[PDB]
């Protein structure tokens, strides 16, 4: 198309000359061996290529042919139960081609040109279609993955493939005005996919944990932040998120971390069981790893083709959760890149850009009636993790003003092992006022009541802890002294869960709901004998409380009549006083 | 043939500009002769149209301008390795200082590396037992892992590192397929050690005979301070060959990365860049993430890597960002504490501060035994317990103490005094969960709410 | 002891390389007399000077 | 009280040295910019 | 001899122009007086000299002489009892020359070419000489000075003129190569002197004060690092190190420190004795002073100078102690020249370079065998100065990877005038496991149990103070009182030198282990004595703790006899109780 | 602007409220450093004291007429320190300042304003 | 170099009070400000140093002559600390220090000297 020389290699960067009329954010190639490069910063007659692999071997002088059209992911079937890189290639068939190492400069396709997939259409001729409207159906690991038209594409179809065996390069319909319409479609990753309406939400996205849904909700059309140091369990929570959560599918995102963890989300799925359906865990989730030293430039391609994925299955129906980990490595490969165009830094060397980048990102979700008249979602959780595990970053201080579900992870309670590691000092959550009617129809009718009556006694329990640390646990009052063991108690019965024990890694709500009416029962009725008059030793040495802090090892299965005698031996164990 | 060039406009500091140079690969080897024959190595780290940035990797002293030949040597920077190197020595650049000849090479790798395909990894899920008990309990070191030991100024990582050097096996009974016992292949990397630490390592590779499995690539601290950039490259090369196309078990000594972050730090301040907390550039994780990354265990053969790497933790904290990003890129540390080794313990790991992300591949049920866990989350609360309750003692004193809070106060230095410590003996995983109990057995029943019932049934006392 | 017999090992190995190399130093040394010399001479100066695009000036002996 | 505000006084004197530390290497980049666009003004 | 005009002034920085082919780190002469500089940072035909002396009154225009050669010292007879400057310039015959007053451009010969000394040679015709051998000895005051060979020349002996008394100039051996080896020999200053082999250290270095070799020892062939801020004395520290040591020759090299120092040193050191053979003490000591108003560039020079010195008497098999005071202000010159060559800096000014240039002066210290057969060592005794406190400094930190000792002065513990200052909570020392079979065999045989058991009192005492500060005097029972006042004993009788006392300065190993054994069996039979019932207020005022507390005072002399009539007292003094 | 000319071309009474000056702090900080000046004082730039002094002073009753702009900010405090130059220069500029507490809120109030740090 | 005049010319006994350090070291920050170089621990310049020991180190006595400059500079510490700059750079030049304490002086006690932290 365009054609220019290599005038200077320096890592990333490729500047090079000869290109005049190339355009911004166009995909070249750079060298022989055909790199996917990046234009940034073009002048004069020169353009600054970035590079998506290892500059190591160019030589100055070798073509660079431009292409003129921007970073395009290929949207079709088939992206399920895969594993791609920054650019959508399948590392797959790289592994299959390549030995066991990952070589630049290979070029396959993003999706199979050679598996046939069944076509039952829903179109007549003759009839009108607009950007969005279904056209077939084709069945896909028990979904019923829809095939759309490509927005923008209108006009009236003239011919229609029969129901049949087709492959994704096959014109499925034809229109009037000569255009065909296949099966998948290119999409630039810089453009929110247009959309019909956005909505105001209204049911949850329920993670599987108890402190993430009843204290910190997210809703089913919302963000979600989850920072913390090194240690502290990001990573193992998203994957367990990944795992026990209700959406339809998952977009995990490896942005710039270690690829062991990526090998054993690969490995230990596809045993599991997706809750929803009944078939494989691996069966819905779509995995773009761009691993620790897999090149540093496409990360930021990795956190756009992430996002466009899960918009393509936010425009089918579906309900969409997309894990996005470690985006100040996305941020630290803005700054890499800002390194060498040499151009004026903000705070800690980040460029300006930074925030309008994340907010750009972060404003990409959130529960929207589609073009094709279905309702869908994507709901996102970003872990932006600091460098010296401190919260005043330019990374963080920018995340948290766009994001709703706010959840620091310390590393005090997770030295001693205290898993999820959930601040609650300092991590919030917002969307509890609209979550209010979807509780109060499918979880109990006292249930905002229940959780507010937990959020108070922890704040009284973080109040008093200031009393406890200065003067001692004794010159304390028998009721506050109630209040600080109640709350240690739910500390250590209700928010604590470990995720590989095989009871108590998916807790449904409706034993949540249950654990709390029982510490709230024993609160309330502790706290009647204890100003009737008892000593506080005879209180804290009953066999019930025990039976709380065993009431989460419990099944799910047979819970409720647990529940039931949990509440009958809450009253007739304080009959007896 | 053999091309030169003349003609370098500017030396200053470790660089030089060599012009008229569209011949240079990025990335290329040069060899730098000046008018004594004396030759120097160097890599190009810019090319233009016009000139050509060089580092060199040796010491700039005699330079001068009417002369210095720049030629060019081995396009991309490879290393030279054959399967002979197992009881050599050799320099930063990668050349034996033994008096012996030098070798026969039979492949040429390029010395960066190749980064590993996630889809072609396997889980690393053997146990390693080390000896050290709290490395055996509590924070497992499972074949194929990188774990690095963060140390003080005056702590004895050296020696830990050698003890994990001199005992750690694999016990295949435990895992149940016998199957050999093949032992490691050391690969020590040694980044500006001073002749104290080098001779205690080599001392005791040669009293326990490892120098007959082990290659030493030695960069002294007299020797220039910038091929300690090329040293873990050049020693992680004969890793992965002698691991993935050999198939032995090599263990990688990466002594003291901070040495590398010093030299990566010097590099970055002599070419203008952008700084990243507290003067280190912006690609020092992407180039701390390369070194580590190579590691670990591939799908369908037969080896492994495990890395430790040795950090001199600078004001000995978890936040300046030598150690913080080894821990971002690393799964788990070992983490040594001052106070202990003023009491006067050895190995003075603190549990707390220290963690390993691979334990629940490999331990556990038919791999370690059935308690392994859960031993270990009872002796982190417990001990984290003792922890805190000792600050209460700093506050109020002790005789405003009841009887349970002064279980774990006994808890927690007989826990230092017996678990811990440990003078150069090599208690099993067996023995070391007998002591793990005996120390639960000094807490009552009511007070273990992580381990089953069966466990604290059978186990105790 | 078994790195005693290593090192001879490899070291004896080493020495009979270097005494390779030592004849074919010589045997290139003593190529100056040989009919095809100047055809040897010219095809090393036609490759140098394909190598190097344009050159100018061409170092050689009096001989 | 007086060991927490030497403590304060510590941690504000180092930060506000990390600061300038850095505003010092902003102005010289911007030395660095503005030579660029003007040294090669004239030799071009 | 390339010769070229100034272009810039800059400071103390020369930018010179018209020398292309002057090697890097040459020494040229600039200026039409004679200054003298060192060449970096070469750029087309266009140097860049720093100055050695001052540099105000020069112009553009000015000659500058490249002499070729790098910074070289000699090396040779006549440098004991002297002192110089950082460039190797005796002081003596400088004032002698110019007045009183530190001129600009002198070019005064370090080794004084006049003076007589006989020659008595070991080499004969028809022998071999290899690089470092001796080719025969020269009597300098009671030592047996022994001139080496180059370590870059060997050959075979032509002629050896006789016996007699010469110059240090004239050639004395003749080989058959037609070079000729003088007396004294130039040496590249920045180049290390070779050695055969490095051996481990085992022998320690007996300093004269208690507990900095008690407590935390130093071998031959190791490096310690003093900090410590002002008023925390180190002054005296550095020169008791001097004064009272084993070492046979001291390498005394102050770079940036008062002046008020170096003139108590050369003043009062032909007055005091060496213990081991008599005469004066400066006939030992090289001392290379680089005073503060001294300029700012040769406080480089300096360290290299005073380094290359010891190792050069560490070839002839003389063990020699090396004090480097204040090489902090050392890195204060490093940062001056590179502030002033516009290099980014890190971490508060300093050059990222600096640990390295710590490590290669740090690495030259150790016990070697050297190149002429015979055995050698070297240790540096580095004094750093921090800021305020404040051991978090870059330079601080650089040196405290690679030091084998660390001796940490305090102010607070210093405001009390309890002199040394070694603050024994946080000082530290690697090579106590390896002096152990030295010390069974030459002081003791329970030496090392022994100071184990003062190291446990000392941190029983030291952990102890803090509730004692707390709840006050009164709680301690029975034997914590004891541990009090045995630890007051200790740091009132055993760790607090003198220095300035005739007796007290000097402490040999077995009038410290005889203060030990003292305290140690004064604490087992008052524990034994109150086991049974006695006051702890009662045993604190007998009078046999005066005969322990005034035992330093006792001579060396008088020592063993004072200490046997103190264990029989020590005995019969707690009978009566 | 539409505030002061409804004020003081039509004599209305106008409350302005402005949300999230923090976010208009951040952008001026992202402005300036793309615009190549150098950040002042904690990256903010320099002359963010005037410049945000321009839209608080823009108030004020007017002698002679009848209208009236009251100004509300509203402004998140980045980790809940009135150290911080945002909240330093409103409160250096404005009058008083009410504020909302956290304990009263996850403690269950609604409005969660404390009277003992405000002021008027 | 009037004190050396004096003292190494005709033999007097000079004694030198330089009042005020922290204005010296003040007015050095100033106007060492201008030829663009990194500044040290505080915002005080890299020279500072050898600044302040080229007007301490003027001090002391010849031997051959009977003359003396005594220096007593007199400096304010900024606040109530001696790991200032201006202090501790003072005190790695000078013989010693005096100094004044608080203590004694809401005592009313002139001139308010603690013995304590001073020596020579
Ligand atoms: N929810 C959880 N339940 C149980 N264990 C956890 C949980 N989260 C983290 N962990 C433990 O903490 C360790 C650190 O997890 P990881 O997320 O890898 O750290 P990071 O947050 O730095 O990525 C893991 O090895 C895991 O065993
Ligand atoms: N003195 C120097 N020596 C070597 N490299 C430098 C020097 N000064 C700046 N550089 C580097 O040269 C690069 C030039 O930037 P630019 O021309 O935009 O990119 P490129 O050279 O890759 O096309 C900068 O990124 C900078 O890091
Ligand atoms: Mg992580």
């Amino acid at each position: 198309m365009i054609q220019g020389v290599i005038q200077k290699i320096a890592g990333p960067a490729v500047i090079a000359k000869g290109m005049l009329g190339a355009r911004m954010y166009d995909i070249c190639k750079v060298g022989e061996e055909g790199l996917v490069g990046e234009i940034i910063r073009l002048d004069g007659d020169t353009a600054f290529v970035q590079v998506y692999e290892d500059t190591s071997g160019l030589k100055v002088g070798e073509p660079v042919v431009s292409t003129g059209l921007p970073l395009a992911v290929e949207l079709g079937p088939g992206m399920l139960n895969g594993i791609y890189d920054g650019i959508q290639r399948p590392l797959e068939r790289i592994r299959e081609k390549t030995g066991i190492y990952i070589t630049r400069g290979v070029v396959v396709h993003a999706l199979d040109r050679e598996k046939k997939w069944a076509w039952t259409p829903m179109v007549k001729p003759g009839d009108e279609v607009r950007g969005g409207m279904v056209l077939g159906t084709v069945p896909e690991f028990g979904f019923t993955h829809k095939i759309l038209v490509p927005p923008d594409v209108r006009g009236r179809v003239k011919e229609v493939k029969p129901a049949g065996e087709y492959t994704v390069e096959e014109p499925v319909v034809v229109l009037e005005d000569g255009t065909e319409l296949k099966m998948y479609h290119t999409w630039p990753v810089r453009r929110a996919r247009p959309v019909q309406r956005k909505l105001d939400p209204n049911t949850p996205f329920l993670t599987g944990m108890r402190i993430l849904d009843v204290l910190f909700p997210v809703a089913m059309g919302g963000t979600a932040a989850i920072p913390g140091p090194f240690g502290s369990g990001k990573t193992v929570t998203q994957q367990s998120l990944a795992k026990w959560s209700n959406a339809d599918v998952v977009v995990y995102v490896g942005c710039g971390e270690r690829g062991n963890e990526m090998t054993d989300v690969l490995v230990e799925f596809p045993e599991l069981t997706d809750p929803k359906t009944g078939g494989p865990l691996m069966h819905r989730t779509v995995l773009i790893a761009n691993t620790s030293n897999m090149p540093v430039a496409a990360r930021e391609a990795s956190i756009y083709v992430g996002v466009t994925i899960a918009e393509y299955f936010r425009d089918q129906g579906f309900s969409v959760a997309l894990m996005a980990d470690s985006t100040s490595r996305w941020a630290e490969a803005l700054r890499e890149i800002s390194s060498r165009l040499e151009e004026m830094p903000a705070e800690e060397g980040y460029p300006p850009y930074l925030a309008a980048r994340l907010a750009a990102f972060y404003e990409r979700a959130g529960k929207v009636i589609t073009l094709g008249g279905e309702e869908g979602a994507v709901t996102i959780v970003g872990a932006v993790s600091p460098p010296g595990g401190d919260m005043s970053e330019p990374v963080t201080q920018s995340t948290l003003r766009i994001v709703g579900a706010f959840w620091r992870l310390d590393a005090s309670l997770a030295f001693r092992r205290h898993f999820p590691a959930i601040n609650w000092n300092g991590s919030y959550s917002l969307f509890t006022s609209a979550l209010d009617p979807w509780y109060r129809e499918n979880v109990a009718e006292d249930y905002p009541e229940l959780r507010d009556a937990i959020s108070e006694l922890l704040q009284r329990e973080a109040g008093l802890q200031e009393i406890v640390q200065l003067v001692g646990p004794d010159a304390l009052q028998d009721a506050e002294r109630l209040v600080i063991e109640v709350g240690r108690i739910i500390r250590e019965d209700f928010l604590q869960q470990n995720a590989y024990h095989e009871v108590d890694a998916y807790c449904s709500m409706k034993k949540a709901y249950g654990i709390m009416k029982m510490i709230l029962a024993f609160y309330k009725e502790a706290e009647a004998a204890i100003k009737r008059g008892v000593s506080i030793d005879e209180i804290l040495q009953l066999p019930v409380l025990e039976r709380i802090g065993r009431a989460r090892y419990v099944s799910e299965e047979e819970f409720p009549a647990y529940f039931e005698e949990a509440m009958k031996e809450i009253q007739g164990a304080f009959k007896a006083l | 043939l053999k091309k030169e060039y003349t003609g370098i406009t500017y030396i200053s500091g470790p660089l030089l500009f060599v012009e008229n140079a569209k011949d240079l690969a990025y990335g290329a080897i040069v060899d730098i002769k000046d008018g004594t024959g004396r030759v120097r190595g160097g890599q190009v780290i810019e090319v233009s149209e016009e000139y050509a940035v060089i580092q060199v990797f040796e010491e700039t002293t005699g330079l001068d301008l009417a002369t210095t030949s720049v030629s060019l040597v081995e396009d991309v920077a490879r290393l030279g390795v054959s399967k002979e190197m197992l009881g050599r020595r050799f320099n930063g650049i990668g050349k034996p200082i033994d008096g012996l000849p030098p070798i026969t090479p039979e492949k040429r790798l390029p010395i960066t590396g190749l980064p590993l395909n996630p889809v072609a990894r396997r889980k690393p899920e053997q146990f390693i037992q080390t000896g050290i008990s709290t490395i055996d309990v509590m924070n497992t070191l499972v074949r194929g892992q990188k774990l690095p030991i963060f140390s003080g100024s005056g702590l004895p990582a050296n020696e830990i590192a050698a003890q994990i050097a001199r005992q750690a096996t694999v016990r295949p009974d435990l895992s149940g397929e016998g199957e050999k016992e093949e032992p490691f292949a050391v690969v020590f990397a040694a980044m500006g050690i001073t002749q104290r630490e080098l001779s205690y390592f080599i001392q005791e590779f040669e009293r326990t005979g490892a120098l007959s499995r082990s290659v030493l690539f030695l960069n002294k601290a007299d020797d220039p301070t910038i091929e300690r950039i090329l040293t873990p490259r050049m020693a992680l090369t004969v890793a992965e060959y002698l691991a993935f196309e050999h198939d032995y078990h090599v263990l990688v000594i990466l002594t003291d990365m901070t040495n590398y972050c010093e030299a990566l730090r010097e590099i970055g301040a002599a070419r203008e860049e952008i700084p990243g907390r507290r003067g280190y550039p912006g690609y020092m994780y992407t180039d701390l993430a390369t070194i580590y990354e190579r590691a670990g265990v591939v799908e369908g053969k037969k080896g492994s890597v495990t890395q430790i790497p040795i950090l001199s933790m600078p004001d000995d904290d978890r936040t300046h960002p030598i150690p913080d990003l080894t821990g971002y890129i690393t799964e788990g540390q070992i983490q040594l504490s001052r106070e202990l080794h003023r009491k006067g313990i050895y190995p003075p790991i603190d549990p707390l501060p220290s963690l390993s992300r691979l334990m629940n591949n490999g331990v556990g049920k038919g791999k370690t035994r059935e308690d392994h866990k859960q031993v270990s989350d009872q002796l982190y609360s417990a001990y984290a317990n003792g922890v805190d309750i000792r600050k209460l003692v700093a506050i109020i004193g002790e005789d405003a103490l009841t009887e349970n809070d002064r279980r774990y106060l006994q808890f927690a230095d007989a826990f230092e005094r017996f678990f811990i410590n440990q003078g150069q003996q090599n208690r099993s995983i067996e023995e070391s969960l007998q002591i793990a109990w005996a120390l639960l057995s000094m807490l009552p029943q009511g007070e273990l709410k992580r381990i089953s019932k069966d466990h604290i049934g059978k186990y105790y006392g | 002891g078994e790195l005693l017999v290593a090192t001879a090992r490899t070291q004896a190995r080493g020495e009979v390389l270097e005494e390779v190399r030592r004849r074919v130093r010589e045997a290139l040394e003593a190529l100056p007399q040989k009919p095809e010399w100047p055809e040897v001479v010219r095809k090393l100066a036609l490759e140098a000077l394909e190598a190097l695009p344009g050159a100018k000036a061409l170092v050689a002996n009096p001989e | 009280i007086p060991g927490i505000r030497a403590q304060i006084r510590f941690i504000q004197q180092v930060l506000e040295q990390r600061e300038r530390e850095d505003t010092f290497r902003l102005k010289r980049i911007k030395g660095k910019i503005e030579a660029r666009e003007a040294e090669e003004e004239g030799g071009r």
